């Protein structure tokens, strides 16, 4: 049994730029990133071109 | 007797005792940056501390551990050796 | 156990006490460089289940040319083809591998560490002078109780952080108590380490039941579920996580509680019932 190997396919491992593997700093400072600059887009800034719409 | 007193007056380098002094500190207060030997006759060697502060100087144990160090590495065995704490200014 | 935060992901031990290092590895790969730069060789302790997890990434981005020497802990526990393959990746490479089992990393590495120094590293211009190696490692990996070993037999000899390993050729350790701690990690990463036992579980946090449901997800991707029944004992091979533990808990007994039998597999895995691995490499 435990002599036994077993190997484990690459699907089954989360992809590099998933979510899951990237930590939940990377993800929370890119969230906050883009609320900044919708507050920014919201209440009129120097040097912000409103690019978008809505 | 006649290779005790020629190790009395031998004479060492600069160079290789800095090169000794950083190999000790990497292996093993205010640390020192140069270290030559000044007098001949008794092998007396001046260590500068990196410190203005004159209180500051080296324990004996660590300049005891200095001296033992030089004495191996430099074979001054039956040889005393000598050392003087300075301080910048 | 019931408090969220894992210590060990924090905590190390320094000369003063114990400290808790915060940040990502990143950040100390400047003083990690110096370190090295001014150290002769470098020791790497690693787990051999998943090597490229537990090392440093900095270390290897950074410095390859100063000698390595990797010791994969709990090589049993790991899977032989992805150990000799990569042992091979490393022979290739200017660095060197060794794969150790429990007694092995006891005392079978300070004596290949001494092996490598008599051997490859170079000879010194002095002879009171030591051969300093910088000790890169998670503390829970074995790294610590390897420092505090030889932290003991110095105190006993004699009644920054350097411990001497011999006399001869006199060979020196430097410490690194801080420089490689998982911190704050990913999930698949953090679901990786409890499975391999280096990160305790807790209710909150990482449950058991996320960590052993993570188990058999991968067992179930290898395809090993017929294997993965015998080794447990239970009399046929299950379909479900949920039938797993219900299997693990009647073959158990007849009052065997959920969380009980959930408990097993995590120990099992711990305890190479089943020899697997979890870790990616490129060629």
């Amino acid at each position: 049994p435990a002599s036994r190997n077993i190997v484990v396919p690459d699907a089954v491992h989360a992809k590099v730029g998933s979510p899951d593997t990237l930590p939940a700093e990377i993800l929370q400072k890119r969230a906050q990133r883009a609320l900044l600059m919708q507050l920014q887009q919201n209440v009129i800034w120097e040097g912000t071109v409103i690019s978008d719409e809505r | 007797a006649l290779e005790l007193y020629d190790k009395w007056n031998k004479r060492v380098r600069r160079a290789e005792l800095t090169r000794l002094w950083r190999k000790m500190e990497k292996s093993v207060v205010a640390r020192i940056g140069r270290i030559t030997q000044v007098n001949t006759r008794p092998p007396t060697f001046l260590l500068q501390l990196q410190t203005k502060n004159d209180s500051n100087t080296l324990p004996k144990a660590l300049q005891e551990m200095m001296k033992n160090t030089l004495v191996e590495e430099f074979d001054f065995r039956g040889v005393p050796i000598r050392l003087i704490q300075e301080v910048k200014d | 156990s019931r408090k969220g935060m894992s210590r060990e992901a924090f905590v190390d031990i320094n000369e003063k006490g114990a400290a808790w290092y915060l940040g990502h590895m990143q950040l100390a790969s400047r003083t990690l460089a110096e370190k090295v730069k001014d150290a002769d060789f470098v020791l790497e302790i690693r787990d051999a289940r998943l090597p490229f997890t537990t090392g440093n990434p900095n270390l290897q981005k950074i410095i390859i040319d100063r000698p390595r020497l990797i010791v994969f802990n709990k090589a049993e526990m790991s899977n032989e083809d992805c150990n000799r393959v990569i042992q091979q990746y490393y022979e290739r490479t200017g660095n060197f591998a060794l794969f150790t089992s429990a007694k092995r990393s006891w005392r079978d590495t300070v004596e290949a560490v001494q092996r490598f120094v008599t051997h490859i590293l170079p000879a010194q211009r002095f002879k009171t002078t030591a051969n300093v190696g910088l000790v890169v490692g998670m503390p829970n990996v074995g790294k610590s109780t390897l420092i505090n070993s030889l932290r003991l037999a110095h105190e006993y000899q004699f009644h920054v952080k350097l411990v001497p390993v011999c006399k001869d050729p006199n060979i020196v350790l430097y410490d690194s108590p801080g420089l490689t701690l998982p911190g704050c990690f990913a999930k698949e990463a953090g679901l990786k380490l409890a499975a391999c036992g280096i990160i305790p579980t807790n209710d909150i946090t990482l449950p058991r039941s996320l960590v052993a449901r993570y188990i058999y997800d991968v067992l179930s991707a290898a395809g090993v579920g017929e294997h993965m029944a015998e080794c447990l004992h239970l009399p046929r091979a299950p379909i479900s996580f949920d039938d797993c533990i219900s299997m693990i808990c009647e073959r158990s007994g007849t009052s065997g509680q959920t969380d009980l039998g959930n408990l097993d597999p995590s120990r099992a895995q711990k305890f190479l019932i089943h020899d697997a691995q979890l870790g990616n490499l490129g060629r």
